[PDB]
């Protein structure tokens, strides 16, 4: 996901704390990590 | 249920859109947008 130009602090509480939240319980899903850089980019590897 | 008198709108000259506005506006606990609160984004809801 990307917020173009936003602290990474405001995109982590608020594009990734949702799916954090949600993303859950899928099948067999083993451990997910997530990662919000400066330029305003989050990714989040979901390791099933 | 109501019966929002069409004729006498016209005759009182009150717009329908503003009497829509008000009935759905005045049941429904309408949510805005979020507010950070102690270090999470929690939703602002209005209700009559």
């Amino acid at each position: 996901a990307t917020y173009p130009g936003a602290t990474a602090k405001t995109i982590n509480d608020s594009v990734v704390t949702l799916i954090e939240r949600e993303l859950s319980g899928v099948k067999n899903l083993l451990y997910y990590s997530a990662t919000t850089d400066t330029s305003g980019t989050a990714e989040i590897t979901a390791t099933f | 249920s109501l019966k929002i008198d069409r004729e006498k709108l016209s005759a009182l000259g009150v717009k329908f859109s503003d009497v829509s506005d008000i009935i759905s506006t005045s049941m429904g606990s309408m949510y805005i947008n979020d507010f950070p609160n102690q270090g999470r984004m929690q939703q602002v809801i209005v209700q009559v």
